[PDB]
């Protein structure tokens, strides 16, 4: 909210950040440490989100720079296809079973109408999920803010408009609905959310800018399809979204200048909603007493696990996202046998890691 | 009033036998009963309750009389107050259980879930050993049951010696 | 019976208070009603067994320190019903 | 005398008590009732301190179970009964008529009163209610007060976070 | 202990409630305890997160109350006719006394309250009301001593906790069921001795202690979860499920040697009859376990394939894996333990 | 007591007459539709009194049963200062009346005594 | 030989919210799989005043 | 052999587990007024 110009200068921590990716927060550690005496008037959660290629990510680099905030890389599948050790997963392919095949987002825009596009998706928004908590752990613990690209609540509108194109079945479209409807309420909505309004004719003309081999080539990218995406996020998230978090509206800031939109964020001001408490605009992050602070720093400081436990919903009716037995063994077989996935990240002998003997620690917030 | 089954030889005071009979009959009804008006059928009114209060107590009481008749009658019949007596009464309650839920087959098979059991219990008449004894150990701690104490208070003087009293 | 010229009295008036805290009426707050009813009879006979002791009417005190806590502490959870379920009726709740 | 007619009355307003569905309805029924046995306790007892104190008690119990009971259970009805006002009516003389031609010597409870002690209890002349509550500020028993305090204070952490205060008012939505 | 600092402080006043109960050396003084008990676990057992929390919260809140109040009511009498704490010989009055204690553990005929009110807890509630709270409860039991009304409870628990639970897929509900049976074998064992009773709860709770985490750790609540729910190596997943077996009280695992001695002291006392009932009883109850280890024991499945990763607390599960081990390799070392003896 | 009843009845009954002679010394006039109706300054009534009135000291209305029930414990006191151990009955006395501001100075603190906001 | 595993008919008899459904059971549906059950926000009805003029 | 073996005793059992949900689904207060007829069943005794 104050940039640089502002307060002039880098922006001056209350406290030392907590280290929240090397030491646990639970209830013990919690009564020596409290979580108000880091929060700033910059200790916010900004979504800067858009359409198709919209030059979301230049302009959040730079707007996270100016406001000093965490600037958080949007997800992709490589988070999944590349283990720590920096290994392709996608090399085993060959081996593993058809329905087991690697999935990206060039095999989307190459041959969508796959029955794993319905696992694709589900994946993004798993992918997002994981993501925004880490976001919530960062600002919560050192009180600096953090930028998002696209945040899971915005992720049900690819999954739409790839319904409405046909990608997906009834049967997808229900089991992403539970699992959204399962999750999606555990977590804190942004304070500030940007758009930037690119008009179809526009991105259409943007996106062969870029000249990515795949996507030139591809056929997903249609005027239905892309006019499905802007009919979604305008009328349905934006719409909803709204009602908690304020929301700028940009013909494309990616195209434009940031120092306007800094300028233009710092005139909005975050304190004529506290003064209702009930008032629904930023509701989530109201918290009267120090005790309530400290629930929500536990819950995704310490209790993420839970949190990425209740994507376990049982939904076998749908043919497409179930995965046959035979395959299951024959494709646990080659995942974990892969260099680097025979054990936990940072044992893996065979990739260099030393001193397994003496070595007893895990991370923390880490798999397995 | 208060009469009990094997106050007398298998063969006699039929009157004493029913009434012990039947005493287990009503109350097994009224205990099954009482959930079954309110947990189960839930009738409404206050006539049609005592109708599940008759339909699940009635035939239990025939049961029970069926029971005693052709046991007692088997006794004398026979001779002889033998295991196949209480199996040749099971049966006939078995007979009343089919009548009461107007299937063949239930009352048949039921009649040797019930033959079976009575013979069990002449069994235990006549080897001398009970269903449900009186615990012969009762064990009330451990082995430092009288050790084991912890206590803060200052315990205050004595009062009784288990010395031999002086005078 | 001593039982019976004494004691009979606030027994029959406590099965009466139980059979309150069963009876269907549709509000919650009918169950809270019928409660310290009960309590009162409890007093009543705890009352007549202290003052067979010459001096020990002093845990009256006691008994009634949780009388009102069970009744605070059941007038807090039906606060906490309000504002989950938006009433108090019985036929509200899951049967379950 | 009047301890018998304590007892129809006690027994009378507990018959209607279990008819009784408006909430208020309850509560005027336990109101009469909570004055009787405040004062039928205090027959039977050395003194009427415990009387005091059972009925100031409850009367802080009375009044917030109107403010739930104005907010919560509002709007509801009462029906006079015939059936009830006779047969209250009709017990309520019955038992009254008895009162007057009972062996009431028999019917006194056997607990002693102040008077009922001898003149020897040396015990009995001190102030109306030194000894009886005397124990409960001495070693040990004493501690089972303090444990009390916790208890309450605990409970008093209790109701705050099972109320969740901020989370908004109470209406019956 | 989960959320905050006072989450802390109603575990200890559990704590003290249930040792004010069990060392108390009369009725009115163990009577106060259950008071201090029963608002040490309301806080803990209502969210106002869930709808169905709070209608937890009522149910229990209800019964306990008159369970205590009708428990103080025949205490009250007890003493008015014996003057004592105890009664020389057991009759109508302490009968009384039993039935109310029954309830406030939810015994067989007394039990309904007990599964009703198990949709609405979190798993870490459910271990803290199955294991705990039966402690004050059942403990008492043991000073009285009357038999035919405890012994009913004992053939009715075995029966409707084992035939109740084969209807149900809820985890939560199902191992409401499957307490309520071990809650028979209990009472049965609390007939003759307590030293088998103290050995018996302490294993009871061991293996419960071990199942809650299991789907605490992994929040499974319904049995098509267990199917849906991913590990790394299927030979895990089959060793986890090794413990359902030892809560079924199968010899080769640990959880038999609880069952063992209540049979080896139950058939020293001549109780033939009940052990015959019990023990078959008991199948139907191993039944549904294994119902649960469909998902184990066959070892490939046809699952959802959105997840290839298992998120994990550590110290739980490290707490639960060692738990685990003893749950199937425990029997070697009954040498050691000389509480039989 | 005995007494007292007696006295509490006569009063009764005597307060009692008092309105049975107003009642028939009031003038008598026939009762209208409108002079029955409820008096809301004129205006015929939107909304039934009957209807739930919200409550914002809800919270303090459960603090003072609680409050009340430690006033049965500090009463007695006096009574038995002559007859009890000093140490004893200072002790206890005292953590009695610290514990109740702890307690209230607590909940001060953390907003509860501050009504729904 | 083709070899039989736990197919998705097999589990569909753990998919209800009971094992053995009958008409009364068979109606109602699982609950959230999270056993979550968020409060729903139901109307707003306040008591008005004519405050005034008299 | 297996009328009176397994296959029957399921279809039995399982019977009554329906049965006993339909006891399971009922009002908390049915259940407490079942244990209110059992104590007063014991009070009216003690009298006698
Ligand atoms: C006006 C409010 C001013 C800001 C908050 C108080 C600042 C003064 C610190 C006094 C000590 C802490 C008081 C407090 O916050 O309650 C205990 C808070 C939690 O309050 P609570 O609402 O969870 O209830 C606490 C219940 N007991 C007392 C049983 C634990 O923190 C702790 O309990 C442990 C840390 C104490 C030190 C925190 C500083
Ligand atoms: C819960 C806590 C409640 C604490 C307040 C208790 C007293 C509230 C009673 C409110 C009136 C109840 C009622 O409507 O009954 C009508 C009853 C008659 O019942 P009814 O059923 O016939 O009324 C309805 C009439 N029809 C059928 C025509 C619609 O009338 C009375 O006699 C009530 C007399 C009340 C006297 C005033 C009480 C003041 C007490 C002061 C303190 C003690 C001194
Ligand atoms: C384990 C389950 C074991 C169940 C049964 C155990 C008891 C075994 C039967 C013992 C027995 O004595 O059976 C023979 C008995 C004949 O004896 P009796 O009654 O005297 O008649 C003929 C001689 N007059 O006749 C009977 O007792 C009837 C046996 C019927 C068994 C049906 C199964
Ligand atoms: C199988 C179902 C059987 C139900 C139980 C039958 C039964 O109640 O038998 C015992 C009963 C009383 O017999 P008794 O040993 O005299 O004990 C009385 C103590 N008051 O009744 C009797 O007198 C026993 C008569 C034989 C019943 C055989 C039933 C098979
Ligand atoms: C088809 C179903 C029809 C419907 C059900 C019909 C049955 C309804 C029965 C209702 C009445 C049940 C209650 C009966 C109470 C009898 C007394 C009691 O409580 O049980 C004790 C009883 C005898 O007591 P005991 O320990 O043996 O000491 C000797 C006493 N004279 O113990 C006994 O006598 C036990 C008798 C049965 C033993 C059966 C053993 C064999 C089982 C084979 C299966
Ligand atoms: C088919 C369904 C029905 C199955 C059979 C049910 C009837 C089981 C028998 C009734 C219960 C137990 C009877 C009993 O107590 O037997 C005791 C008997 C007498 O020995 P004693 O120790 O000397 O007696 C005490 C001192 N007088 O001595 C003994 O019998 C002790 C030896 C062990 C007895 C175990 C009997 C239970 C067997 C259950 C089989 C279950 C069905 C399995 C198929
Ligand atoms: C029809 C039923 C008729 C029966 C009468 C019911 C009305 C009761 C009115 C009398 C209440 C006052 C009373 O009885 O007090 C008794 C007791 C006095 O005890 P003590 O300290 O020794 O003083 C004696 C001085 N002579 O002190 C107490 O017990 C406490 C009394 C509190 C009184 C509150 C006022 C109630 C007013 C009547 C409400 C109706
Ligand atoms: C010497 C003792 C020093 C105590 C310092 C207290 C200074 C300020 C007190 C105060 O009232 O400031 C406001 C503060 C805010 O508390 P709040 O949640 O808003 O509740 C209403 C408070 N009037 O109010 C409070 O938080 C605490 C108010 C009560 C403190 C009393 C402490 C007395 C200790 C002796
Ligand atoms: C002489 C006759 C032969 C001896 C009878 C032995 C009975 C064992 C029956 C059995 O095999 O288990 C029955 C049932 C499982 O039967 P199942 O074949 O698997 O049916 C398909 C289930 N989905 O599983 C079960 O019913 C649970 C086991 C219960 C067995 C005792 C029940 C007795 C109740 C009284
Ligand atoms: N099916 C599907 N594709 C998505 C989703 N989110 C992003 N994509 C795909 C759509 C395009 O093929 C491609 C567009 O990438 P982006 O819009 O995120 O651009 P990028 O972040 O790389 O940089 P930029 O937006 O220009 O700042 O990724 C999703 O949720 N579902």
């Amino acid at each position: 909210i104050s940039g640089k110009t502002m307060r002039g200068g880098p922006r001056v921590p209350k406290a030392a950040p907590y280290p929240y990716k090397t030491k646990k927060y639970s209830v013990f550690n919690a009564i020596f440490d409290k979580t108000s005496k880091r929060f700033d008037e910059n200790s916010k959660v900004i979504c800067v989100e858009g359409p198709i290629a919209a030059g979301k990510s230049k302009f959040a680099k730079e707007l996270a720079e100016e406001l000093d905030m965490e600037y958080y890389p949007a997800v992709d599948l490589d988070l999944i296809y590349i283990n720590s050790y920096g290994y392709d997963m996608r090399k085993l392919d060959p081996q593993l079973p058809p329905s087991c095949r690697s999935y990206d987002v060039r095999n989307f825009c190459l041959d969508p109408s796959h029955d794993l596009a319905a696992q694709f998706q589900i994946r993004m928004y798993m992918l997002r999920y994981s993501q925004y908590i880490d976001a919530l752990q960062h600002v919560l613990s050192t009180g600096q803010g953090v930028v998002l690209e696209r945040s899971p609540y915005s992720d049900f509108v690819f999954m739409e408009a790839m319904f409405r194109q046909g990608y997906l079945s009834r049967g997808a479209r229900s089991v992403y609905n539970e699992l959204r409807q399962n999750t999606i309420g555990e977590l804190l909505k942004p304070h500030l959310v940007i758009y930037l309004d690119l008009p179809v004719d526009a991105v259409k003309k943007q996106i062969k800018a870029r000249n990515v081999d795949y996507e030139v080539q591809s056929k997903v990218f249609s005027d239905a399809y892309l006019s499905d995406l802007e009919q979604l996020y305008k009328q349905q998230y934006l719409k909803d979204i709204s009602t908690h978090a304020e929301l700028l509206i940009y013909d494309w800031t990616a195209g434009g200048e940031t120092e306007v939109v800094v300028e233009d964020i710092e005139r909005i001001d975050f304190n004529q909603f506290e003064a209702d408490i009930h008032n629904k605009k930023m509701l989530d992050w109201r918290f009267p007493l120090e005790a309530e602070w400290c629930e929500a720093r536990i819950k995704y400081c310490h209790e993420k696990p839970d949190l990425m436990n209740y994507f376990n919903v049982p939904r076998f009716d749908v043919p497409e996202l179930v995965r046959s037995a035979d395959d299951g063994k024959v494709w646990r077989d080659v995942w974990f046998n892969a260099p680097g996935m025979k054990y936990r990240p940072g044992y893996n002998a065979d990739m260099g890691d030393e001193g397994l003997l003496t070595k007893t620690k895990i991370g923390i917030n880490q798999g397995i | 009033l208060r009469s009990k089954y094997y106050d007398h030889p298998d063969g006699e005071d039929a009157f004493g036998k029913i009434v012990a009979t039947n005493k287990y009959a009503v109350s097994a009804g009224v205990a099954w009963s009482m959930f079954d008006v309110l947990t189960l059928s839930k009738p409404q009114g206050y006539l049609p309750t005592l109708g599940r209060f008759a339909y699940n107590t009635g035939p239990l009481m025939g049961m029970a009389t069926a029971f005693t008749l052709t046991t007692l009658v088997a006794t004398n019949a026979r001779g002889k107050d033998d295991k196949i007596n209480y199996l040749i009464g099971g049966f006939a309650a078995g007979g009343v259980f089919g009548a009461w839920k107007h299937n063949h087959v239930a009352g048949l098979c039921a009649g040797l879930f019930l033959g079976i059991a009575g013979v069990i219990k002449k069994m235990s008449i006549e080897q001398g050993w009970e269903f449900f004894p009186n615990t012969p150990i009762k064990q009330y701690g451990g082995l430092n049951i009288a050790g084991n104490d912890w206590t803060i208070m200052a315990d205050p003087p004595k009062n009784w010696t288990t010395e031999k009293p002086k005078e | 019976m001593i039982m019976i010229l004494y004691w009979s009295l606030p027994m029959i008036l406590f099965i009466l208070g139980l059979f309150c805290f069963v009876s269907n009426r549709k509000h919650l707050l009918s169950m809270l009603l019928s409660l310290e009813f009960i309590v009162l009879m409890l007093f009543f006979m705890l009352f007549i067994y202290l003052n067979m002791l010459n001096y020990e009417s002093y845990f009256s005190m006691m008994f009634l320190t949780f009388s009102v806590c069970e009744g605070a502490l059941g007038l807090s959870i039906l606060v906490s019903m309000i504002r989950t379920h938006g009433n108090d009726y019985f036929q509200s709740f899951s049967i379950m | 005398m009047i301890q018998l007619m304590l007892y129809s009355l006690i027994i009378t307003t507990s018959i209607i008590f279990l008819n009784m569905i408006h909430p208020l309805a309850l509560g005027l029924t336990l109101l009469i009732q909570t004055i009787f046995v405040c004062l039928l306790t205090g027959l039977m007892t050395k003194s009427f301190w415990y009387s005091y104190i059972l009925f100031l008690i409850f009367l802080g119990g009375m009044l917030v179970l109107f403010i739930y009971v104005t907010s919560l259970a509002s709007n509801e009805m009462f029906n006079l009964s015939m059936k009830l006002t006779l047969f209250s009516s009709l017990i309520l003389i019955f038992m009254l008529i008895l009162s007057f031609i009972m062996d009431k010597t028999s019917s006194s409870l056997f607990l002693m009163n102040n008077d009922m002690q001898s003149i020897i209890n040396m015990n009995s002349y001190f102030m109306e209610n030194s000894l009886s509550l005397n124990k409960l500020y001495n070693f040990p028993t004493n501690f089972i007060t303090i444990l009390l305090m916790n208890y309450l204070l605990i409970t008093l952490i209790v109701i705050v976070k099972i109320t969740k205060l901020f989370k908004g008012p109470i209406r019956m939505m | 202990m989960f959320n905050n600092s006072s989450k802390i402080l109603f575990i200890t006043i559990m704590i003290i409630g249930t040792l004010i109960t069990v060392t108390s050396n009369s009725w009115l003084g163990a009577w106060m305890g259950l008071e201090i008990n029963l608002l040490s676990f309301i806080p803990l057992l209502s969210d106002n997160n869930n709808l169905m929390s709070t209608e937890a919260s009522l149910k229990y809140f209800l019964t306990q109350v008159l369970a205590s109040t009708v428990l103080l009511f025949s205490s009250i009498l007890l003493m008015l006719k014996n003057n004592m704490n105890n009664e020389i010989n057991e009759s109508f009055t302490s009968m009384i006394i039993m039935s109310a204690l029954l309830l406030k553990s939810g015994a067989a005929p007394f039990h309904f309250w007990f599964p009703n009110m198990m949709e609405g807890l979190t798993w870490m509630n459910a271990l803290m009301l199955m294991t705990w709270q039966k402690i004050a409860p059942l403990m008492l039991i043991s000073y009285l001593n009357i038999k035919y009304l405890l012994l009913i409870s004992v053939i009715l628990s075995v029966i409707i906790g084992a035939i109740g639970g084969l209807n149900q897929t809820s985890l939560r509900k199902l191992m409401a069921f499957s307490s309520i049976n071990h809650l028979g074998w209990m009472l049965s064992s609390l007939m003759i001795s307590e030293s088998i009773w103290l050995i018996y709860f302490f294993f009871y709770s061991f293996l419960s202690f071990v199942l809650t985490f299991m789907f605490n750790i992994f929040k499974l609540f319904h049995l098509n979860q267990l199917f849906s729910w991913f590990v790394n190596s299927k030979i895990l997943k089959f060793t986890l499920f090794m413990n359902f077996l030892s809560l079924g009280g199968l010899p080769p695992f640990l959880g038999f040697l609880p069952k063992w001695l209540v049979i080896q002291q139950l058939t020293l006392c001549n109780q033939y009859f009940m052990l015959t009932l019990m023990m078959m009883s008991t199948l139907i109850t191993l039944f549904f376990y294994l119902r649960i280890c469909y998902s184990a024991f066959m070892m490939n499945y046809f699952e959802n394939n959105w997840i290839m990763k298992m998120n994990m607390n550590s110290i739980n599960y490290n707490m639960y894996m060692i738990m685990t081990f003893f749950s199937i390799f425990g029997l070697f070392l009954i040498s050691l333990f000389y509480f039989m003896f | 007591m005995f007494s007292i009843i007696f006295i509490a009845l006569l009063i009764l009954l005597i307060t009692t007459i008092v309105m049975f002679l107003a009642s028939i010394l009031s003038k008598k006039a026939l009762i209208d539709r409108e002079k029955s109706s409820p008096f809301e300054c004129g205006f015929d009534p939107k909304s039934s009194s009957r209807l739930p009135f919200s409550l914002r000291f809800f919270l303090i209305t459960i603090i003072f049963l609680i409050f009340d029930v430690e006033i049965a414990l500090i009463l007695p006191m006096i009574i038995i200062m002559k007859y009890s151990n000093i140490m004893i009955w200072t002790i206890t006395s005292i953590i009695f009346i610290l514990i109740l501001l702890i307690g209230l100075y607590h909940e001060w603190n953390q907003g509860m005594l501050n009504w729904s906001n | 030989a083709a070899k039989w595993y736990p197919d998705p008919e097999f589990m569909k008899q753990f998919s209800g919210p009971v094992m053995y459904p009958d008409e009364v059971t068979s109606l109602w549906t699982v609950p959230p799989w999270n056993s979550k059950v968020t409060p729903v926000e139901k109307s707003v009805r306040n008591l008005t005043l004519n405050f005034g003029p008299q | 052999s297996e009328y009176f073996g397994g296959q029957h005793l399921y279809q039995k059992l399982s019977m009554y587990s329906k049965t006993l949900f339909l006891m399971h689904n009922n009002s908390l207060k049915i259940y407490l007024l079942l244990f209110v007829f059992w104590i007063l069943i014991l009070l009216i005794l003690l009298f006698l």
